[PDB]
């Protein structure tokens, strides 16, 4: 039973995520959606493709996703987290993924509350605490793709989510999404707007632009991509410098046993300790 | 032969390598070693020491006494003079140094030094300590180390400050000289440890100076090494067994006793593998330095969902943080090993010291009932095989396994026969893994034995959740499903308890009416103590638990039957191992030998503990030796 | 009189307030109530239900059967028809609705509904359920609720959609009508709950319609309320006792069973206080919504260092996260209460259901040995006094106290005599607090009883650290200090065990050869069950543990002595309360009544459990009733 | 024994903190230094005034400090944290203090390592992970005073620390500090430089400036104050709106017992639950 309230917002994200996976032609079997605790958390349980779901602890999705991805980089790993979930209980993990730049897309369901009390993205007043700009945190954390979407413009979202999965690195999509129980615009429509970094010397300029666009909010509320830089080695690129065949023979793929006997040789390890 | 050497010095004077050089030379001569390192939570300046026990036979424990104490500063003398039995090597420059001038010494130790001297009316100088030693038949051998460092600098035409660290090798040279073994083995162990040609030659001269300045007192003869021998610490041997067990993902957060294991894995992460059709292939272990322990546990658990054999390593503070993630692994029946380097606790505790005070926490970690398989290694060879066993247990019962290794074993090292870790085959048991027949797979099938067939992410559509769930993995509150699923996960522990022989879960040595009940690191000191006690007509047996869950309850009933003394020997205040025996069988220990100072139990502590109990029924013997 | 009513409906149809209105009216008539709310982890659409047990005498437990089931949808009928014994109130619009059309129902419940109907060859419609009920003497009373909502809208000249929620009050009106109590009390309870004049009048008409459509069947008479009576839930009463105990700082992270307590404290945070010279003064409790549980625990512990009585509240996942911070409080001998709302576990578990599966974890939380004082409230009045007791324990023994309250008591409510929580004085015991005589104060003086004199931050220079420390609070690795300090903290638990009467740590009711051994929420169902069993000549006694640490070990030995049956009754799979008895005394329970579905044990479950054990020595009776 | 290596850096911070407390004339008895795990962690243990020390868990200082301060706001509460400590294990707590704006000063000992492995402020290469700009994180988190100091210019540090304690709100000083075992400039010397927000309309401009200055690093490395805004209500200001006499009768000050009998009246609480 799809048990969210009528009105929600979460229906639009589900719909747009589903469409992103389909139109990419990614084999769904190889898609793991890793989601947090909250009403946002239920999501993969309600999809209509043979994707896999990992419904994790509150704020801990990114850490699970990390293990999954690094162990089997041929899986396509997507994190869906509520705003109480990431940003609240998971802020540290949220920042650190940014420094690693692992090939993962993270989707934050910004409803403004703990649906299932005030969340980290509720403005002061209206609540004793201030709100945080997820996009500015993500930028300073080192995320190599930062975007804002909006849950009602489904067709735009679908395409954000697509560019976010194709991004070679860590991607955030902060998604605006009303909670019924507890004017916008698009950077695709701006003639200047090139958020893509295409050579290294260009990087600071684009970063500085993203971070200032990300603060704009005087009901001239942008959406789309704020920053994108594929020149940053991924975490998987750095693993490959230490483990030459990581891509061809990653941990999930290796044969560790034949007829119940270890295939792993430690003779040289032991030899190095001889008297 | 059992000869105990100690060297000491300020942290960062590279004295720990001095000690590995001394050990390396003795070992090359044919002697087994057991060695320990004691250090403060501190990078430079505090007092560290290094006990090395030498024997023609394999050696299993440390002693409360030192035969030969090697020293080049005032503080090492003050910290170990009461333990010194045959020879002191010391620096005559400090003879008039008083306890109060040693700034790096904790005031609690200074008070205790003064107490021990005052007790027999001596003052507080090194000179006073020399008289204290002379009252006990100890021979003191003094060096003007300044004058020797001079002579070396003269030779290598350098200023004294380049060669100052060679004080270390003068002490080692003289110590080794007392033994009577031939200089070549000390010279080779020097050449082999340092890289730079120049370090080699001035350190060699320094050992030579020490060695030629003393008589051959122990007259030790060389022995032939028939079978290949290895020198290894607990960390390293844990890594060796996991890698042998097919580990290919480890996440960790730095914490003293366990960082070493993950750094060793990472330095050697590209492994030779002999694969199908007998092809050499390389395979890489992914090692991730997590930002905290909550991430470390959760990265490991996620990794395992892909079919990788995953693990993490940590210590007490970090283990506490992992509790939630272990509970999630329990609920979702995730194979994962947590190597628990148990250190001095609570809180930050004694970061560089050891303890056995977290056993019950480990047995009950996190919320809910689910199988937590718990083993604890009793010595270095166990660590190797227990590491492989842990990984197999985790995949056979699809649940977290906690492998306890006390800090004391992690930082101790020993020399033993290589074949102890190569003779038996390295068996990998992957449990109930299956090929999914279609697109959607029920990960949580209710079976009679508790264990659901498992497939890996990628192979078919599967669902995991932290909520209670049905067989498909979807959130389910239904009472009857709940009754069934929750039982099913717990029934695995019953299956484990039927399938694992109880004999594999304990080591029983001897047959007697006095039982030494223990687990973990005291194994060694007890086995050595039993032999000495035997020779004075005191018959004892050791019962050493390896697997606390599932607990070997019938075997423990059968064994502890009509025993008149059951002496629990543990490194904690509550005798937590005896508490679990009592919960599972109703059998209560009669007496206790207990140590909670953070320093290992010694052979002699156990002998004297057992005699105190036999000769006056002392209920609790509380130990406290070691600086 | 013991009459059980249930109402049910989709979450967010405000049916839970329907149930509080029904209860409020009955109570005003002189009847005691015990009420429970069952809900899914879900905001709207899932099936919730509300059992209210009515009696002229104080009532302590829920029942497995319902006398009167009130309903206005198809799903409530399907979920509770097998428990319905005397009357169904239902909506004739759904008579041809089949199980398969109820989309919000878990497929596991639909299967079980069909199973129960198939079992006696009925189909799967509401009509079929009505025949199932008629086969058992149940009288069914059908309403065209549509036509009644029409008639109301007609009257208030509104469209049906404004008044649609009045289905609830038609059901409540008719239920209350069956009882035979006078309408005024239902009308007053309406007026008093809603604010808006207009809601009041159409809901009143709806109750009237229901009430006048049924006969007076139970013929209940009014009773006079001699002593003031109150209606309260577990959360609220925990808050009341803490505030009474002098709580002035609470930090929390939202989590279902415990958020309510902190929100209630915060809505009433400005407290009247009668201070020196008898002045009224206001004092504010600081409540902080932490960003996670690690912060929540640590804010509380820091607060307490200032001398404030501090606490946090949480549930299983959150408790697991707090482990490290509890270990720090232990090491630094910080008073702090953790209210542990124990819910269905492991991991996220059953966020809205209950459990007793985290007792041993609670007793061993976090690394190291240090006193963890653990109590568990067995009913609503205990929660009040246990909350004050917890706070006093924390300051007397300077250490964390865990106050277990099961979810089941938090969301249950009861009507009882106010004087049960006002008659005895509210005693505040602050322990070994002293005025520092100078600028620098030793926070950790070694005394014989373990308890060091304490001063607050601000009053003098003091030091706390997570590392082992001397009497001044400075980092100390010294072996002898370590031996002394570590013992000193643990000796407090020995002091506690000497100073606290063992009689305060258990409630013993009866004297018999059959012992019902329990702790926590099953207390009520067992006491009710004992009376019924007594009347069929089955003599039993209850032994209910309140304080698991220090455990009342001598009193439990004395009491459980020569008893032939010891039946552990708990809401877990391993009978963790019986496991602690066995660890402390060697006494093993002979049999078990066990429930791990997340729903409370009922009176009748215990009666039938005890008879199953007496009449066939069933070893483990496993319970599973409740939707 | 002051047991840090010769060379350290931690000696300069100790010295400058000590001088800040002295020259403010704050009664030292009322000063609590709350410090993390690491060599940085030992600090209050080695001071020469009657200040109090709370040596906490790794990454958890800010949370302890919060409890302490809110329970007794007349204490002067200073947090000293290593870079592995805050920023690594404590990132979430680090961000949330920013949203609360509690009157606390936080001092980060940026040595670049886990002294007592690579830390969160070690640059990529030279280490598999990227570094984070503590100052940019602090700005996006909502810290109302953000500064960089340098451990060798002791006299400048001393005064940063002073302005950071006097700041009415949450203050960060990121302190640069070399670790021997494992050109700069000053915004006081810049003629434009006014980081103080003095009316509300000024706030975005100053924020935007701070955040871009905070990225400047082409060996033209600034130090001093980047941002300061005392117009943001403190957490204690917001408590006072709910608890009118919080400042005069805060939790640590209230008399909760006379001759062992509660002074707290719950009669009205109980009355509200009557039948
Ligand atoms: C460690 C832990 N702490 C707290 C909870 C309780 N909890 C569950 S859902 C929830 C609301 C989560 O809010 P958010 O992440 O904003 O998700 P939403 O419901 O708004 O999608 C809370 C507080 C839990 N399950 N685990
Ligand atoms: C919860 C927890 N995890 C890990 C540790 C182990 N630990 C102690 S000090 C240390 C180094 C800390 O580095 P940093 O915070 O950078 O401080 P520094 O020594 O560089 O001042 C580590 C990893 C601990 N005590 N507690
Ligand atoms: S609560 Fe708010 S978020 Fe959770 S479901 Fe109902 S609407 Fe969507
Ligand atoms: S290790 Fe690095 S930081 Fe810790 S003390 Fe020695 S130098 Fe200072
Ligand atoms: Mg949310
Ligand atoms: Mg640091």
């Amino acid at each position: 039973f799809v048990d969210w309230c009528p009105g929600c917002g979460d229906f639009g994200i589900l719909r747009a995520e589903e469409m992103a996976i389909r139109e990419l032609g990614i084999n769904p079997k190889s898609v793991v959606i890793v989601s947090g605790i909250g009403c946002s958390g239920k999501i993969p349980h309600f999809m209509n493709l043979p994707i896999s779901g990992v419904h994790t602890l509150h704020g801990r999705s990114i850490a699970f996703a990390t293990g999954i991805k690094l162990s089997n980089p041929s899986l396509e790993v997507i994190v869906n987290v509520g705003d109480g979930d990431g940003l609240g209980i998971g802020m540290g993990h949220f920042v650190h993924l940014g420094r690693r730049n692992i090939d993962i897309a993270v989707l934050v369901h910004n409803n403004g509350v703990y649906g299932l009390q005030a969340s980290p993205t509720l403005h002061r007043g209206e609540n004793i605490m201030d709100a945080v700009n997820p996009l500015a945190v993500a930028l300073a954390a080192g995320y190599t793709f930062v975007a804002r979407g909006y849950a009602y413009d489904v067709m735009h979202l679908k395409e954000l989510i697509k560019k976010a999965i194709l991004h070679k690195g860590s991607a955030l999509v902060d998604i605006l999404q009303p909670c019924p129980t507890y004017r916008v615009y698009k950077l695709d429509n701006v003639p200047g707007w090139d958020p893509v970094v295409r050579k290294e010397e260009e990087a600071q300029k684009k970063f500085e632009q993203a971070i200032m666009k990300s603060y704009e909010w005087g009901e001239k509320i942008p959406i789309g991509i704020f920053y994108q830089n594929e020149l940053v080695p991924t975490f998987e690129d750095r693993l490959t410098s230490n483990i030459p065949n990581y891509r061809e023979y990653y941990p999930a793929k290796q044969q560790i046993e034949i007829n119940g006997i270890s295939t792993t040789k430690i003779d040289e390890l032991i030899k190095a300790k001889r008297i | 032969t059992r000869i105990v050497w100690m060297i000491g010095g300020a942290q960062g004077l590279g004295v720990d390598t001095s000690a590995n050089i001394f050990g390396n030379a003795v070992a090359k001569a044919g002697y087994y070693l057991f060695g320990n390192r004691e250090y403060y939570s501190n990078i430079k300046g505090r007092h560290s020491y290094f006990e090395v026990v030498i024997s023609e036979k394999p050696i299993r424990s440390l002693s409360s006494y030192v035969n030969i104490l090697a020293s080049f500063d005032a503080e090492t003398v003050f910290q170990h003079f009461t333990e010194t039995k045959e020879y002191l090597i010391y620096n005559v420059e400090y003879e008039n140094t008083t306890v109060d001038l040693v700034k790096s010494m904790e005031p609690e130790m200074a008070e205790q030094v003064k107490e021990a001297l005052s007790k027999e009316r001596l003052g507080f100088t090194i000179k006073d300590v020399l008289e204290y030693l002379k009252r006990r038949g100890v021979k003191v051998i003094g060096f003007n180390y300044t004058e020797l460092i001079k002579k070396i600098a003269d030779t290598f035409k350098v200023p004294m400050s380049v060669v100052e660290r060679a004080k270390n090798m003068i002490a080692v040279g003289a110590s080794y000289g007392l033994l009577g073994l031939k200089f070549d083995y000390l010279k080779d162990a020097i050449s082999s440890t340092f890289k730079n040609e120049l370090f080699i030659k001035f350190n060699t001269m320094a050992a030579e100076l020490g060695y030629n300045s003393v008589p051959n007192v122990y007259k030790l003869q060389e022995y032939k090494i028939e079978k290949q021998r290895i020198q290894v610490d607990g960390n390293t041997i844990s890594a060796m067994g996991k890698l042998a067990g097919g580990l290919r993902f480890q996440s960790y957060y730095p914490i003293t006793p366990a960082s070493d294991e993950s750094v060793y894995i990472e330095a050697n992460q590209n492994l030779d593998m002999i694969v199908e059709g007998n092809e050499l292939r390389k395979g890489g272990v992914v090692v991730v330095q997590a930002e905290d322990e909550l991430a470390a546990i959760n990265m490991a658990v996620g990794a395992a969902l892909t079919g990788v054999r995953s693990a993490t390593a940590t210590s007490g503070p970090g283990f506490s943080l992992m509790s939630e993630g272990i509970s999630w692994a329990g609920m979702n029946e995730v194979p994962v090993v947590i190597t628990y380097y148990m250190r001095g606790a609570p809180a930050t505790g004694l970061p560089t010291r050891s303890g056995q005070a977290d056993l019950k926490f480990a047995l009950n970690v996190g919320h809910g009932e689910f199988p937590r398989i718990v083993i604890a290694s009793g010595d270095h060879v166990e660590i190797f095989w227990d590491a492989i066993w842990a990984l197999n247990l985790a995949e056979k019962y699809q649940t977290p396994v906690i492998h306890i290794i006390e800090k004391t074993l992690a930082n101790a090292y020993s020399v033993f026969e290589e074949e102890l870790i190569t003779n038996r085959p390295y068996v990998i048991e992957r449990g109930k893994i299956v090929k999914p027949t279609s697109d959607y797979f029920n990960r949580f099938e209710v079976t009679e034995d508790g264990i659901s067939p498992r497939v890996f992410l990628g192979q078919a559509s599967i669902f995991y959740t932290g909520d209670e769930h049905n067989e498909e993995g979807h959130i389910t509150e239904n009472s009857i499903n709940r009754m069934k699923m929750y039982e099913k996960r717990n029934k695995k522990l019953e299956t484990a308890d039927k399938e694992i022989p109880e004999e594999q879960r304990v080591n029983i040595v001897g047959d007697a009416d006095i039982v030494l009940l223990t687990w973990g690191s005291p194994k060694g000191a007890i086995l050595d103590a039993m032999e000495e006690l035997s020779k004075d007509g005191i018959k004892t047996m050791m019962v050493q638990v390896k697997m606390f869950n599932p607990y070997p309850k019938n075997l423990m009933k059968k064994i502890l039957s009509g025993k008149s003394k059951i002496i629990a020997v543990e490194n904690n205040y509550n005798a937590q191992g005896a508490e679990v025996l009592a919960e599972k069988t109703g059998i209560f220990a009669t007496n206790y030998i207990l140590k909670w100072t953070g320093r290992p139990i010694t052979r002699e502590e156990v002998i004297e503990g057992i005699k105190k109990i036999l000769e006056r029924d002392e209920k609790r013997v509380v130990l406290y030796g070691g600086a």
